[PDB]
This record gives structure tokens, sequence and C-alpha cells, in this order.
């Protein structure tokens, strides 16, 4: 937890075993969850943008 | 060889009797000879029987239908071959399995010829490949054998039906994919001239 | 003349080297006769550099006042300005090419030699006039021909532009820009300078040449090697060390937006190269094009090999 | 010379050459049989192979938990280029028979194609 | 006969004006250095990308002549090749071109020459008179037909067009006109697609020359002959290449590589407009 | 090994010095890591810039 090392405890031997994930599961799975915010952002900045043409600003407080 | 194979069908025609059984004997005897189909068709080999010119018969049938295994199971009724023709019969063996599946698993070469290991096994398989007879590449991850050129043991008078069947899907799958190139091309010229025009269009007005 | 310059004639190429008429005044050559065949050679095999500079060499005969560029091949020199004397790679070729030429009745020799300056248009650097000087002295003549080939995409305008370095004890002490194009805000202070050194010649565009006949008949054999296609086996180092370079242009660009060049008093001239964003976006797209291109040259080969299977 | 087993270098140049060869033909060998092939023990069949790949002169591996030794032959997608550059070579070398043998053939194969 | 429009070819061919000029200066030269309106022979060249055929330029041919037959200097031509052949391999080379008129059984016999050069050539003929609509000009192509009995080469005249590439009419126009040339499109997807568009015709071209050959010895035509049954059958029977577990884990290993990269070079372009209209819409319409 | 000189993994529970050859890749992954990391926040700034 505090080390950056990835090692695993393995109880049934007592031997610091490692499983470590692949190389393209991390890589492709973070690409993806980055794309998805990238076009949730950009879609929700046009619905900011779209009340700001017709003259309405903030009238909630 | 391809000088040879001219040379025995010319002297099997003029004579015949007892001078026909001494001709089968020397044929596989002499190295360069790969082909049996125009010589087991003739009606020469056809009156060999009762007794030994029998024997002639099957084992020519043998070295172009039959494999390694079917000679092995019977070799008292058959005549005994040497260093030179034991040699042949591998060579036909591994481009009889070919011609069903394109790729063949080590295992069953290895039950087929009798051996014990690999290098051996292909030992006899690199021997044509100088002789412009078998020609391929070795698979060690996959454990097969991807056989691409090979000799067609006869004349092919039942499988030539594929070559047909397979230059027709060559030249007539050329076509389908030349209308999706041809039809990218018009699409990307296309795009590119529709945005010339409505980006010179938009900054002129800018100014009026 | 007229229809004598069209075609080879060895009267005319020994009345003119057997004399030199070059010797008496380096203010010869007026104009120059590129052939229509020699210039898509020269425009496809600086464009395959890229970014970098190489360099060629050009066959040819002359005519009286006007050169004429027959030939042309490529080199395998990273151009002149960063290999000292890129002339050296060329003596393998030209030993080859005059002793068969000799033997069948042609005193067709050397003409010049091409490169291709990119980025800071086509001119003639400090570099490519000191080496030029010494080779005009033994391989007589010479003539600098720069091809642009990264400014005929945007710009669309096809530069080209012959020019002859002054030799010493003949460089005009006053000269005005002959050929003046666009050049970035870098080198625009030595253009005003080295520009006395040569002078821009009118070219001109003919039709004959030799060397465009003779690749019909190797392709009859050859086109077993155009087909070796397959872009992200060949570059494969290129492609991904373009994204560590892509990093460091994307740190800069958010210190750009973060500090902004629109200041009080004096805005958009406070950053030094501004415009971050816009730059970095070209860059990005480098990478994914460069990516793509390579995978078409395989799934086309597995559309017409691999759909044919067998029975 | 005596170089350890026979009497005479040339016993020492064939063991080297036989290894070389091996290694784009044969897949793969025991230690045990690739000895009793050249007359040699099982000791003096892995020093040799093991001294021909560091200097760069031959290639495969060498696995010593079971001693069983592997050669490269190409796999994977250099081999997939191969086999493309081998199949349209055919068709170059067919296409010299064919205009040779019968060149009235190559010209009315030519139409055909203009003609639908 | 000697001209019947035997096999009409649907192929496109992009002639150039700038072909005629080679043409004339070739008879004006000949005439005035002879003192006879004779007969000049030279040589169409350009560039084949498959079905569409451009000829850009002309040349004349280096050749002998002996007797009443045209001996091609094969001596030189080949001495050359093999320096050539390691800096470039483009730009094909067509056919041949003559001046006179009428098509004559002479020029029949000096084309059967030709053939065995390259597998595809073309003839040109330029008339005095009109023929056509623009410049008088007509290219044929080299059409085997039988005439009671006797095979002869009769021509074939096509309709030619003008430019049909935009990267190429660029570097053309700028070639006669020797001035300038407006900016237009530059079209840089078309200079990439022709590697690919020009490698489907070409060996669409390879296999109808070998289909129509192995199914002559299986009819009736060519002669049953067992060496090239031997020498075909295995021929086709590597397809495919590669085709097992082996590759089917490497291609689908490598688009997936290259197609994650293609998402994040997408949304770089997109936050390029993004930028754009971001600053152009929070100064007008937005004040804070 | 941590002089850069050996590659591979020593193993103590097996005497086994571990070189796999066919291992995953390290030199093109490297580059996306750093693509994404730079990407997202590039995002947070050309949209803070809209109200």
């Amino acid at each position: 937890l505090e080390g950056l090392i990835s090692a695993r405890v393995d109880s049934h031997s007592k031997i610091l075993y490692a499983r470590d994930v692949d190389q393209r599961s991390t890589t492709f799975e973070k690409s993806l969850l980055m794309g998805k915010e990238f076009q949730r952002r950009a879609k929700a900045m046009m619905l900011r943008a779209a009340v700001l043409r017709n003259q309405i600003h903030v009238k909630s407080p | 060889s391809s000088n040879l194979l001219e040379q025995f069908i010319l002297l099997a025609k003029g004579t015949s009797g007892s001078a026909l059984t001494a001709l089968i004997s020397q044929v596989l005897e002499a190295p360069g000879v790969y082909v049996f189909g125009e010589l087991l068709e003739l009606a020469n080999v056809q009156e060999l029987a009762e007794g030994a010119n029998a024997a002639y018969l099957q084992l020519l049938n043998l070295f172009a239908y039959g494999t390694y295994p079917d000679y092995i199971a019977n070799k008292e009724s058959l005549p005994e071959l040497s260093t030179a023709q034991q040699n042949k019969l591998k060579h036909l063996t591994i481009v009889s399995l070919a011609s069903r599946m394109k790729c063949i698993p080590y295992s069953v070469l290895l039950k087929d010829l009798e051996m014990r290991n690999l290098r051996e096994l292909e030992d006899l398989i690199i021997e044509a490949v100088y002789t412009d007879i078998i020609q391929g590449k070795l698979d060690q991850r996959n454990q097969l054998l991807e056989v691409d050129f090979c000799i067609g043991r006869d004349i092919r008078k039942k499988d030539i039906n594929n070559i047909v069947k397979t230059l027709h899907e060559w030249c007539d799958g050329c076509e389908a994919v030349l209308l999706g190139i041809e039809q990218q091309v018009l699409r990307a010229n296309q795009y590119k001239e529709n945005h010339n025009r409505t980006q010179q269009q938009v900054e002129a007005e800018v100014t009026n | 003349s007229i229809d004598e310059i069209y075609k080879y004639d060895k009267k005319q190429q020994q009345e003119i080297l057997a004399a030199k008429p070059w010797t008496k005044d380096h203010h010869y050559f007026k104009y120059c006769k590129i052939s229509a065949l020699a210039l898509l050679k020269m425009v496809m095999h600086a464009r395959s550099g890229g970014n970098l500079e190489v360099m060629g060499l050009m066959l040819g005969k002359v005519d009286g006042e006007t050169m004429i560029i027959m030939d042309s091949f490529a080199l395998p020199v990273e151009g002149t300005e960063t290999r000292v004397n890129a002339q050296a790679a060329a003596y393998e070729y030209m030993a080859a090419y005059i002793e068969n030429a000799k033997q069948v009745g042609r005193l067709e020799n050397a003409i010049g030699w091409y490169h291709s300056h990119p980025g800071y248009g086509c001119w003639l650097s400090g570099i490519d006039v000191s080496t030029q000087m010494l080779n005009q002295q033994f391989q007589e003549p010479f003539v600098a021909v720069v091809i642009d080939p990264t400014r005929t995409i945007s710009a669309g305008k096809v530069n080209l532009g012959a020019f002859r370095t002054y030799p010493k004890g003949y460089k005009p002490p006053d000269e005005g820009p002959s050929e003046y194009q666009t050049i970035p805000l870098n080198k625009i202070e030595d253009f005003g300078v080295h520009c006395k050194q040569y002078y821009a010649l009118e070219v001109s565009y003919f039709k004959s040449s030799l060397d465009r006949k003779l690749l019909e008949l190797l392709w009859n054999k050859y086109w077993v090697n155009t087909l070796s296609s397959s872009s992200l086996l060949t570059n494969a180092d290129y492609t991904t060390g373009q994204v560590f370079d892509l990093s460091e242009k994307l740190e800069q660009s958010e210190a750009q937006l973060g500090r902004g060049s629109f200041m009080l008093g004096l805005e958009t001239h406070d950053r030094k190269s501004e415009d971050k964003l816009a730059k970095a976006t070209r860059d990005s797209c480098k990478t994914t094009i460069e990516a793509i291109h390579g995978l078409m040259s395989q799934v086309i080969k597995d559309k017409l090999f691999n759909q044919i299977n067998i029975s | 010379a005596t170089t350890a087993d026979g009497s005479s270098i040339l016993d020492r140049a064939v063991i080297e050459h036989n290894l070389l060869s091996a290694s784009k033909l044969y897949n793969n060998i025991t230690f045990e049989e690739l000895g009793a092939l050249l007359e040699i023990p099982a000791a003096k069949a892995e020093k040799i192979a093991s001294q021909m790949i560091t200097e760069g002169r031959m290639n495969g591996f060498i696995d010593q938990i079971d001693g069983i030794v592997h050669f490269e032959t190409r796999e994977a997608l250099p081999t997939w280029d191969k086999q493309i550059q081998s199949l349209c070579f055919q068709v170059n070398n067919l296409l010299e028979k064919i205009s040779q043998t019968a060149p009235e053939w190559t010209a009315q194969a030519m139409e055909a194609q203009m003609a639908q | 006969s000697v001209m019947a429009c035997g096999v009409t070819g649907s192929v496109s061919v992009a002639l150039h004006p700038l072909v005629i000029l080679n043409i004339s200066d070739h008879w004006i030269r000949m005439r005035s250095q002879e003192g006879r309106p004779v007969q000049v022979i030279g040589a169409l060249i350009g560039k084949q990308e498959g079905r569409n055929i451009e000829v850009m330029n002309s040349f004349e041919l280096l050749s002998h002549t002996v007797e009443e037959k045209i001996i091609i200097d094969k001596e030189y031509y080949y001495t050359k090749e093999e320096q050539f052949k390691q800096v470039f391999k483009e730009l094909e080379f067509l056919g041949w071109y003559t001046t006179g008129g009428p098509p004559d059984p002479s020029d029949i016999h000096v084309h059967k020459q030709v053939c065995e050069i390259i597998e595809s050539p073309l003839f040109l003929k330029l008339n005095p008179m009109t023929k056509h609509t623009d410049l008088p000009v007509s290219v044929f192509e080299s059409v085997i037909d039988i005439i009671n009995g006797e095979a002869t080469m009769l021509f074939a005249e096509l309709t030619y067009t003008l430019a049909t590439e935009e990267a190429e009419r660029i570097g053309v126009d700028h070639v006669a006109r020797m001035t300038a040339t407006g900016s237009g499109e530059n079209s840089t997807v078309a200079e990439h697609l022709i590697a690919q568009h020009s490698a489907i015709k070409m060996l669409h071209s390879r296999v109808k020359l070998i289909l129509e050959y192995v199914k002559a010895s299986e009819a009736g035509e060519v002669p049953f002959n067992h060496e090239i049954l031997r020498e075909a059958y295995a021929l086709c029977h590597c397809l495919p290449v590669l085709s097992t577990d082996k590759f089917k884990t490497d291609f689908y290993d490598q688009c997936n590589d290259v197609g994650l990269m293609a998402y994040l070079g997408t949304i770089t372009k997109t936050c390029n407009t993004m930028n754009q209209f971001v600053n152009k819409f929070n100064v007008l319409y937005d004040r804070q | 090994i941590l002089d850069n000189t050996i590659h591979g993994r020593i193993d103590q529970v097996n005497q086994l010095l571990e070189l796999d050859h066919q291992k995953r890749g390290g030199a093109r992954y490297t580059a996306l890591d750093k693509w994404t990391n730079q990407l997202n926040s590039l995002n947070q700034a050309v949209v803070s810039k809209l109200a």
C-alpha cells in the first residue's frame, strides 16, 4: 500500500508470489474510460453554451 | 527429372511380354521419376498377372494411391525394396495427406513414417526441397506442417476440378474488392471538394 | 537549335566541351531546360524523406547558353548540409556511366546536382555555396536546383528554380533577391546577404529524356517487389518514437493556455511560439494517419488471398 | 591436428556446420538424440551449440529445464510476408513460361479482360 | 483486312495535348533534312496504373532499320537496366506512334515485334485532315483476329479524355505554360490510394493470363500434357497463405494496437475546433 | 540487474533464472499512458474557459 511495487502474499506456501495483470488490459480500459469522459464533457459543454445564445443567463438565485 | 518421363513411355509401347516386366523395376529404382499415372492406365502393365507378374501391378497402385502404412501391412506379398525405393515412398506419403488437408500435424507423420524425433521425421522432407518436389514451411508453435507446393502424384484425373475452382475465386474475387476501393476514392475525393467550397464561402462574407 | 536540342547530337557536344566557353565569363548560362519526365522523379524522391534533406544527381548535355536536364537518379546521401561534400557518394555511379557511354559513341556527362530544402524555402545557404565552388572547377558544368516538397501541398504552388553560385572573383557587391519566396521568422536575415552569391535562371520545359523508357521492361520481372508493402512493420520505431515527442509538445500547450498570450498593454505578442494547441493537433493526427496507413496495406492482402480458401 | 575428437581439424568444422544447417531444418531435437547422430557425447553437443549463439552465428535457444534445445525458423508476422512474396514470385516465373511456349496465348488472354 | 475495329477495350486513355508537339517536331525535322515526306518512328511514353492509361509526353525510338523490319536495340537497353533498378521503378512505357494516314499492311509486321516487349502495346497514327473533335489524333490497340482462316493483327480506335488525376494535372499544366498555375486541390488522400487501387488492377490481369492457360489444357485447345498439370496443381493449393490459429492471434492484436491510437487522435482533432469555438463564444456572447 | 546489465528476474524458490522471450510489450504501451494523462488535463483547461 505504501510502496510502489506489486507483490502477492501466498499464505498457502508462505512464499511472496507475484500476479500482475496484462499490459493490454490496464491500457485499453484506461484509455476507453478517458474517451467516454472526453465525449461526455464535450457534449455537456454545448448544453451550457446553448442557453448562452438565446439570452438566458443565471436566474436560479 | 522431366526428360526421363518421355523415354519410359516410348519403350513400353514398343515391346511387351517379358520385356515389360523388367521395365517396371527399372523405373522405380531409377530416381527422378515421381509420376505413375501415365504408366498405370496403359494396357501393358495390366497384362502382368499369375505369379510374380501380379506383384508389380499391385506395387504400382500403392505408389500412387496408397501410403507408407499400406506397404508395411503386406510386405510379404510384395517384393522387397532397396535404399532408394524405400526413400522414394516416403516422399509420396507427405504429398498424399496434403491433398486432403491443408495442415498436417506432427503426430500423424510420426505414426505413419514410424519415427521418434522431429528432425529424423523431417529429414526425408528437406531432401525434396532442393529437387523442386516438396516446397513449404515448418511450424513450431502449432506443431503443424503447411505444405504449399508438392507433386500431384499421378496426372491428376480426379482432383483436377479444384484447380479451376481455386483460380475462379481469385479472378472473380478481385472484382468485388475493386468495386469497394473505387467507391472509397470517389467518397474521399467528394469530401475534399465539399470541404474546400464550404470553407471559402463562409470566410468571404465576414468582411461584408 | 530548335529541332536539334530535342534530340541527342554528338556534334553539338563536341564543339562546346572542347573549347569550354564557361572559362571566359561565368554569366554564360541564362536559361535552363528541365525535362517534364525528370521533374516527377525529383519531386518524388524528396517527398519520401519528409522533413529530412536528400540529394541526387542529374545527367544531360549543353547547347549554347541553355542547359539541358535529361535523366536524373537519386542518391543514398543524407542531403548536403548534414554531410559535408556529398559528391563523394556519386563517384561510383559516374565511373560506371561514362565508361559505358564512350564505347557506344555518346559524350553525355554530368550536368548538375539537385537537392531539397524543406522549411526555409528554395535557396542556397552558406554550406551549399561553399561545396558548389569546389565542384564546378573539376566536374563542369554544374547547376544547383532546389525542390520544396512540403510547400506544394498547403500553398499548391510547384516550387522550382535553378541557381548558380558565382566563384571567387566574380560576385557582385550588391544584388537583390532574384527568386524570393517565403521564409519563416528565423533565418530571414541571411536571405538578404546570401542572395548576392548566386542568381536565378529562367527555367524551361521540354520532352525528351531516356531514363523514363527502360523502367517498363524491368517492371515485367520486378513486379514482385512493388507489392512489398506492410508499412506497419517497416518504420515501426518511427511511429512509436513520435509519441514521445508529442508528450513534450502537449506539456508546452498546458502552460500556454494557463499563462495566456493576451495580457494588458501588450497582447498577441507575449510568448515566443503561439498557437501551441493548434500545432499539437496536427502532430497528434500524424501518429494516427501513419498508423492506419500501414494497416490498410494488410487488410487489402487479407481480402484478395485469404478470402479464397479451398474445397 | 589433434582437435579433441579424431585426429584432424575437420572433426570440429563438421560439428559446427551441422548445427547451423539444423537451425533451419530441424525443428527441436533433444540433447541425447543430437549427440548420437554426430557420434559425440551429450556433454560436447551442449558446449559447442552454446558458443555459436553467443557469437551470433546460429539462431535458436537452449532450455536447461528439460534439456531440449530449440531452433528458430521464423514465425508470427515475418512469415506472413514471406508466403505472399513467394506466391507472387510463382506467377512471375509462370508468366515467362507461357509467353515462351505459346506467345499467341498471352495476347489473347489480355484482350479478354478489356472485352468484359 | 487492315482496319475493322475488332474488340473495343473498356480502358480509359488519359491523352494530353502535349503529345502532338513531339510528333510534329520529328516530322518537320525529318522532312527538312531529307527533302521528302517519309515515315517517322517514335515511342509513346507515360504512365499506366491499371485500367487508366495516362499518356503524358512522347519520345523518338532508338532503333535501326534493315531491309524492311525494325530491330530494337536490346543490347544497349539491357545494359542500363541493371543500373536503373536501384533508384526507381515507376512510370511505365506504352507503345509507339507513326505519321502517315490510312492503315498500311506494312505497319502490321512492325507491330508484331512490339508485343514481345510489353503484353499490351498501343498504336497511334497522325492524320493531317480531321477525324475526331479536338486534336486530330487517335489511339489504336493491337487486336488479333482471324480473316478467312488467316489470323491478322488489326487495330481498334478508342475515345480518349482529359486529365483523370488532380495530382497529375497540376504538374502537366506547369510544364506547357512555363509561367504559373492557379492554386487548386492537391488531393493528398488520392496520392496514397494509388498504391492499393493499382495493386488490384495489376493482380486481376495476372490471374486472367493464367486462368485461360490451365482451362485450355482441360478442354481441347492446349494438348493434354502431364508436365503442365503437375506444375499448376500445387500452385493454387497454397491459398490461403497463413490462415491458421497463429495468424488469427496476430492479426487481431495488431488491429487493436492501431485502433486504440486512432481514438486518442480523434479526440485531439475535436479539441482543435472546440478551442476556436470557445474563444469566439466567451467574448461576444459571454462577458465574465 | 540493478545496474541495467543483466535482464530477467531471480527466483530463489526454484533456482531458475526467468527470461520470458515472448513477454508483454513495454516500448509501445509506455507511450499510451503518457498520452492519456496529457489529454485528460487538457480537456479540463479548454472547458474551464466557458462558464
